[PDB]
DNA sequence: TTTTTTTATGTACTCGTAGTGTCTGC
């Protein structure tokens, strides 16, 4: 399945990175800003790799030493995994205490430790606080290695002890070349997806592979046939999933396009999809439009965040006071201070 | 081995004497006339934002208890218990990392052993870090052992939130406040470390670390490791530059007069243009912030400027001279709260947009 | 298999007794009472030995299936007793059950006690190999309607008189807790032995140890009354049920409530509820409800359960109790203010 | 109540203990129950173990001078130091307050009795 | 000790016969002509709230079944186990706390005890208090005891949380559910205590004390003993009052009179006596955030108002009915602001108070 | 004096006569009379805040109760059971640090040696610390002890917050709640010590210590160690002040009187001062907010400055003679606005500067004039 | 006539199992 899929543009910062380990003088917390999917995950298995050999040459691993094959195979006394358990979409603190623990004893094929959490975003704060002084003075010949969506995300404790090491996104036109050899769709679209993906071309390349480009679709034709009408009730049929956080996402740079066009901004986020931005742009006034785009964003906000909240309320209550800022004469919320 | 692992240069300059550390002169000389009048007591809790030293100023305590040269308020650092607590080897002194230890089995299993006498040196320290990680049971086990310990006993709690102790544990304790380090002092202590190791540096670059470190010693450390490991063995000012993420041109001050003049097309002709050369979205917000700042204080009194950058102050004076103060205060703290919903947001680049959409939509007709 | 209720099990064990009955019910007075009739029957047919025993992973089957097979030095008949998990006779169980009926002998008499059983439990070939000759018990607990006379029966079987008052008074402090019910009619029966009850005898000895579920909140809010759903309300905080499966079971009816609104403007509500598997008397209570709601109060009820599901789940405080009084007092028929709904 | 003595050897001593021991030990439904009533009567020693429902009582020859008085002593503790003590080292013993003094050859022990008003006795 | 008034008097006025038990009338009939005409029950199981006599109840149970006059609810307490069953310890009456023997290995003994006959009495006679809180094992012993009981053993258990027995206890056991005693009988009560030790009283201070019982007649008891001793033996007036506003924690009802009456002296002085006893300041305006829900509720409708408040019940039902809702709303969107900008204020006292007064100033007296 | 190796100023001077009580006297008189009427209750539960005397007040009970005289609400300070309850390790009380024995296997093996009679003394002294950490198990296995306990043995329960109890154990025993401390009986208990101690002290830093103690004396005497060991052994105003890391009013009073006037030079040049003093600019928003709360507990009602304040006090008044209850309405909003947006400003300086600079700006008798037009 | 519940970590409690100290007639 998925796997070190090497990206091309991880090739400029890996040579770099390895070099700070080649002179030996790295820092042993490397905190990776990559945008998820983008491939900070395959470059902290290649530094793993180049750490764990016990006869590395150059920029890459052997392949021969017994390290390099336990590696392989999945198993490794000397390279410990954090990630969220199967069905939890969180790190307990008791993974965190037992790797922490393991972390006492020597190393067993006598060679250097690694300890890599799949994404610090996940950390519970007791989880997270239990890996602070780990991460702050570790054993000779540990390493850890983490990564995040956003750095200043994490707590203000644990991000203080780590070398921040942040992933350039590739340029847009490098980006759409290489997804136009990856997939055989039009320009427009693939645009369109690099903008949704926040230019990071491993979530777009992802959203195309799934079925998430179907769904953006049926999203948009629902939002067309409800901008006229004010029939946004129907759009819960589209908005309702298990992914609810990601379509509520393109609603919300849809409406950031209409506000683009009203204001006629030169490049919108959504360019495969003209009519619908005009006919929200004409239809919706400015001032409800940016109600509903803040609305729209703090529910999606309130889903991510709090675990075990439920969708089909959130989601229909969004809808409900849209429809109702659609009417004129209501009350619109403000920012608070 | 000397500890290869310590090259690192936030484990290897923490200090190991008093006149070793920087800044935090109150509690310094706190602790030095404790120690020298004999004003002992035994639950010291040293409370401050992160990255600032409480773990090595409680250390250098510990050492200077358990020193055989007495109690004293420098230690010699070579003595047998120095050496031996610099090793961590030291059975005298218990290290408890209290947000992994954090159940109250193994906080009562270690108050049944206080009574017992110390191995080698005078007290039993106790290092508790990261108090506030303790559950509540086992805060309300500590109660007893703090109001009245042995005389051979000594607990030096350390925490970066003093708030969420409890308030019997906050009343047995010594309170001491560890403030945040200046520019000033993060950019001496910088230079000084920097020149003993013989690395290439330039001062502003220095300068720039100092600021963006948000007064932490620790967080500058690991920027200029940073710096170190991406210059290639130099702190050069345009990778530091670069890397913390810097404005040299003044886009900054082009977008706000774009916003202020309510122009959306400009506005977002600037962030795409931004965006193209790979912005950092919070140290731009960061700068429209401090313009903001600067064109309400010329505002209210006149001169007082950015004489610094006397061609961008320039224009500043003009926008001084014609946008009102409220349209400038409602900027201004639509602007921060941008910056702190900036987290929240699917993309910082949007959470950008959404913060300057907002700031528009106050006086989009004018 | 005769299938009975228990007012009916009396002639049939004069009938004769069956190898097997089988006690399934969700209300422990009647289970209870079927039980002790079931049992001094079989002593009266010469059944002198007793045996009980709980279904458990815990349980010694062996023994079980032992003592089915093996004779008493005194008192050869024998009954056995048996108790279903909350669960039910799961597949091992159902085995278990299976190979029990294969050693099932005419000089034993068994008996289960347990809950309903599930259409999937009685699919199990056992059951239908005890249907072959055994008698069935349904002993399920009234509903609101049927209280008032199952109480008057009940009190004339005891002989003593009940008025409308005294009854409307039991049943409105035991619904659901016909055990306690009992316990009051024999405290009030011995308490004055004249044998007429009215409003200042019964009205002293009464306590509202009421048992609830959040389906019976959810009906009172659809019918429209308020007192009945506040009542309801305070009992299950009082005993202790998780808010959240009220908010649950308050939101898949709000939702169909919606979305039925929403579709009334097109269609009548007769097709609607047969569109989603709407029951007769559910049917009833939702036309009335749709009928009685407007949009706008539906949209304010789901603002206040919106706004209460985030104080629950990531403020985590205890205002949800008082808050769900909003629901009660703002679906039936009272508009509540705006601050609130929202804040 | 006070004066009571005892002066006996391990040997006439140990095996009644763990004849009476029986059941005590365990948490009793009473506080008394967890103590052998001791007694001296006509020159000779009674030792009783009740369970509510059971009463074993040993008795023990007593040729050395003592008082005829009664008490409650924990049976397990007293059972422990009539084991511990070397072969063949008498016990002298006596009472004073609400403590009971056990002694042998340079050794002294202090054990917290109660009354024996209090103690139950089959009827 | 020292002295005959050591005796506490939740003790020493113990109820001995069933005309000395006072507003249980509903279970006291219930037993008395139980047991004269022969009705009986295997098991009885006793619930209701704390110190209102199921205990007392239950030991007064036991001594009319075990008086060898006749089963009878009166006994005479002059023959020797009426008097032994008090007075010491009856043999035939085992008295559990199944609080202490929670486990099964003690619930087994006692069962192992039921074969065995009784020594004095004719029925054997079990009391086990505080029946809730026996292990899941016990339950299942104790109802395996109580599926077939001998003829000569009947059971009484005694609790305060009934909700958490077997249902299947419940089913054999004939419960009595004993109501809180109403203000007028505690009153009566203390009045006959007072009077009959020698205690001199004035009846306003038995009206606060039967009003600060909570319905608990040892609650009334309690603190009528606390009053007795603050003071010289004299039950005051003045001493009455100030003990009971020194234990008083209605702060938030009363704070909120004083609020809605536009008293800011009185508001004030609340605030203080809140802060004497260090009440925490959130929990403070949660409470009465909460009371303006709940009177809101009960102005739309009177059934709001359950059990769960019954002791202030008047207050909030005459503060519902003289306040007009949209004073109610701003009141309460006032403090819901404060509440949300009490965290950032100098301290939580002073952003409380400052909540306050923002309230009082909306509709202000003259 | 003495001062044998400096013991601690907190556990030197811990009360040891129910005279020495710095004044919880609703607790003290009943404690006293019950005493010497022989009114001994066997459980009396302890509550308050931190800091007040609890632990300290069960200590003397038990003095009292344990003295080789009479029952006396006066305790010998020559007393054998005195002396040794003073220095712990006494026969008859027995420390039970609940937190230590919240599982109900220590709860019931305390129950099954309460029965025994104790060694010496009258009463064996039960002293519970921190009752409220006791599991569920214990405290239903308390219960029938105390409700009917020997005749010999006394409950001490001490807590924090005793709400947390089953209600049931608040019926079983007495109630004394420990109010906390005013300002001016911590400041002359502060006086004593000091006096008793030999060290040199000042006014207006014990009244600061005071004021920082909130109410708790436990608080107020670490805070006098601490400020000892701040000075070189005195008590000064300035080490005090520096301590807290607060600056004493005054200063804040001419920055809000600035705010108030709109004089914003003033305002730059008292953020300056405060820059070069380097105060925590936290503390100065802190410190402001402070005085307009102080400010609008005057416009509410006079009597509303105590004797902390009095330095400035015909200051304070004016300013609420002439300041309307709206516009201070306005100037706390917009204080405590910037406050909650400081931690998120480009610097801590500027966020403070932006604060006052809204609300001078947004002056409703003084506004910022608009530019031009 | 079948229908409804959020998490993460910790703290007790009660029971069977499971492994081991020790020691008494085996
Ligand atoms: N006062 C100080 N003097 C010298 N170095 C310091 C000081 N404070 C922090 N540091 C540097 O920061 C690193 C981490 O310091 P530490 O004491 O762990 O901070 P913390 O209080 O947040 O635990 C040290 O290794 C040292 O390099
Ligand atoms: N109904 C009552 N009549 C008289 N005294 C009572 C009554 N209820 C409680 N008490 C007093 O309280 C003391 C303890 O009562 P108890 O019946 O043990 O309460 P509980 O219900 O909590 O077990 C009794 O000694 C008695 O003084
Ligand atoms: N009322 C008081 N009088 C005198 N000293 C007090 C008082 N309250 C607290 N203290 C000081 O605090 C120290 C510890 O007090 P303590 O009684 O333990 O407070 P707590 O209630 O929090 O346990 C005492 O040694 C004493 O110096
Ligand atoms: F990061 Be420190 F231990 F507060
Ligand atoms: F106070 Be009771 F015996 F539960
Ligand atoms: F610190 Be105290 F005993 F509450
Ligand atoms: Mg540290
Ligand atoms: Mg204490
Ligand atoms: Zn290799
Ligand atoms: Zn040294
Ligand atoms: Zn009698
Ligand atoms: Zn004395």
């Amino acid at each position: 399945g998925p796997h070190m899929r090497w990206y091309p543009w991880l090739r400029p910062d890996f040579e770099k990175l390895v070099a700070s380990y080649q002179a030996g003088r790295g820092h042993h917390a490397l905190l990776i800003q990559a945008l998820p999917g983008m491939g900070d995950d395959a470059l902290i298995y290649a530094l793993s790799r180049y750490l764990l050999c016990q006869q590395p040459q150059g920029h890459k691993s052997c392949g021969h030493c017994r390290g390099c094959q336990l590696m392989q195979a999945g198993t490794h006394p000397d390279y410990y995994t954090l990630a969220p358990e199967k069905g939890k979409n969180t790190l307990g603190v008791d993974a965190v205490r037992e790797v922490t623990e393991k972390l006492n004893e020597h190393a067993r094929l006598g060679g250097a430790k690694v300890v890599w959490v799949t994404d610090a975003a996940l950390l519970t704060d007791a989880a997270a606080n239990a890996l602070l002084k780990t991460l702050e003075e570790p054993p000779a010949e540990t390493w850890f290695f983490l990564a995040t969506r956003e750095p200043e995300r994490l707590l203000a404790t644990l991000r203080s002890r780590c070398r921040l090491h942040y992933l350039a996104p590739p340029p847009e036109q490098y980006a759409v070349t290489w997804l136009s050899r990856e997939v055989t769709m039009s320009q427009d679209a693939l645009l369109a997806a690099l903008r949704l993906s926040a230019g990071s071309p491993g979530a777009a390349l992802a959203l195309f592979q799934g079925d998430n480009w179907q769904a953006r679709e049926t999203l948009c034709q629902a939002l067309a046939y409800s901008v006229p009408s004010g029939d946004w009730y129907s759009l819960l049929a589209a908005l309702n999933h298990e992914q609810a956080p990601a379509r509520l996402h393109w609603l919300a740079t849809l409406l950031m396009d209409a506000l683009k066009r009203h204001h006629g901004a030169a490049q919108v986020t959504n360019v495969d999809v003209p009519g619908l931005v005009a006919e929200l742009a004409n239809h919706l006034s400015p001032s409800r439009l940016q109600a509903i785009l803040g609305d729209v964003c703090h529910i999606r906000e309130q889903l991510m965040s709090v675990t075990g909240i439920n969708r089909e309320l959130l989601i229909t209550d969004l809808l409900l006071r849209i429809e109702h800022y659609l009417q004129p004469g209501v009350v619109l919320p403000v920012p608070h201070l | 081995g000397p500890h290869m692992s310590y090259q690192v240069l936030a484990r290897k300059w923490r200090p190991q004497t008093f006149a070793d550390v920087v800044g935090q002169e109150h509690v310094l000389t706190a602790l030095a006339n404790g120690l020298s009048l004999g004003r002992i007591h035994h639950a010291y809790l040293f409370s401050g934002t992160r990255g600032v030293g409480k773990t090595s100023i409680a250390r250098l305590l510990a050492k200077g208890l358990n020193c055989e040269t007495g109690i004293t308020a420098t230690p010699c650092g070579v003595c047998d218990n120095c050496r031996e607590i610099e090793q961590g080897r030291f059975v005298d002194l218990i290290e408890i990392d209290a947000a992994s230890r954090t159940k109250v089995e193994d906080t009562r299993d270690l108050l049944d052993n206080v009574q017992y006498a110390p191995a080698r040196g005078r007290f039993k320290v106790y290092l508790i870090d990261e108090v506030h990680m303790l559950s509540r049971h086992s805060f309300n086990a500590l109660l007893k052992t703090l109001e009245e310990p042995p005389e051979h006993v000594k607990f030096l709690l350390a925490t970066t939130d003093p708030q969420k102790l409890p308030v019997t544990i906050l009343s047995r304790c010594l309170q001491f406040h560890l403030k945040a380090l200046d520019v000033e002092q993060i950019r001496h202590q910088l230079e000084h470390i920097l020149n003993e190791e013989h690395i290439a540096h330039e001062p502003r670059a220095l300068q720039l670390l100092a600021r963006a470190a948000e007064g932490s010693l620790r967080d500058a450390l690991s920027l200029t490791d940073q710096a170190i490991a991406s210059g290639d063995g130099q702190v050069s000012t345009q990778a530091v530059s670069a890397m913390l993420g810097t404005l040299d041109d003044d886009q900054a001050l082009s977008l706000v007069e774009a916003m202020v003049e309510a122009n959306g097309e400009r506005v977002m002709a600037l962030i795409n243009e931004a965006a193209a050369r790979g912005i950092e979205w919070e140290a731009l917000l960061v700068e429209m912030l401090g313009l903001l700042h600067r064109i309400a204080m010329v505002q209210l009194s006149p001169a007082a400027l950015g004489n610094d950058m006397a061609a961008i102050e320039l224009r500043m004076r003009e926008l001084a001279r014609t946008i009102p103060p409220t349209d400038i205060q409602l900027y201004y703290q639509t602007l921060l709260i941008g910056r702190k919903e900036l987290p929240y947001a699917p993309d910082r680049r949007m959470g950008v947009e959404m913060t300057l959409l907002r700031a528009l939509a106050f006086h989009p007709r004018m | 298999m005769i299938r009975l209720y228990p007012e009916q099990l009396r002639a049939q064990l004069n009938e004769g007794l069956r190898a097997a009955y089988l006690l399934l019910g969700n209300d422990p007075l009647l289970l209870q009472e079927s039980q002790d009739a079931v049992r001094q029957v079989a002593a009266a047919q010469g059944f002198e030995e007793h045996h009980t025993f709980s279904i458990d992973p815990n349980t010694d089957w062996n023994a079980i299936f032992s003592l089915c097979q093996a004779m008493s030095l005194f008192a050869s008949r024998q009954t056995l007793l048996l108790l279903l998990p909350e669960n039910g006779p799961n597949a091992a169980i159902n085995e278990q059950l299976l190979t029990l009926t294969g050693l099932l002998h005419d000089d034993l008499l068994l008996i289960v006690r347990g809950n309903k059983l599930s259409k999937a439990q009685e699919n199990a070939a056992w059951f239908t190999a005890l249907a072959n000759r055994s008698v069935q018990v349904t002993c399920q607990t009234p509903e609101q309607a049927q209280l008032p006379r199952w109480v008057a029966a009940r009190a004339k079987q005891l002989n003593l008189e009940l008025d409308d008052a005294a009854n409307q008074v039991l049943c409105y402090c035991y619904e659901g807790n016909l055990l306690a019910l009992a316990q009051a009619l024999e405290r009030l029966s011995l308490l004055w032995p004249d044998g007429k009850l009215t409003l200042p005898r019964v009205e002293q000895a009464v306590n509202d140890a009421a048992h609830f579920t959040p389906f019976h909140w959810v009906d009172a809010l659809l019918m429209g009354k308020s007192k009945r759903a506040l009542h309801i309300l305070q009992q299950l905080r009082l005993e202790g049920s998780e808010p959240v499966i009220l908010l649950r079971t308050l939101q898949r009816e709000l939702l169909l409530l919606v979305n039925l609104k929403r579709q009334s403007a097109h269609t009548p509500l007769r097709a609607l509820f047969d569109k989603h598997r709407v029951w007769q008397n559910r049917r009833g209570m939702m036309g009335e409800a749709l009928n009685r709601l407007s949009q706008t109060q539906l949209r304010q009820a789901v603002q206040l359960l919106t706004r209460t599901e985030l104080t629950l789940k990531q403020d985590y405080g205890q205002s949800v109790w008082a808050e769900l009084e909003g629901l009660s007092l703002l679906l039936c028929h009272k508009p509540l203010a705006d601050v609130f709904i929202d804040g | 109540g006070p004066h009571m003595k005892f002066t006996v050897e391990r040997e006439h001593l140990l095996k009644p203990l763990q004849q009476v021991s029986g059941p005590l030990g365990g948490r009793p439904t009473l506080p008394i129950l967890g103590n052998l009533l001791l007694q001296v009567a006509d020159g000779t020693l009674s030792l009783t173990g009740t369970d509510l429902e059971m009463e074993m009582v040993a008795r023990v020859a007593l040729v050395q001078p003592h008082e005829p008085g009664a008490t409650t002593v924990p049976a397990r503790k007293f059972f422990d130091i009539c084991r511990g003590l070397p072969e063949g080292a008498e016990i002298a013993v006596q009472l004073e307050g609400e403590r009971m003094l056990v002694r042998s050859g340079r050794s002294r022990f202090s054990l917290s009795t109660l009354p024996a008003a209090d103690f139950p006795n089959l009827d």
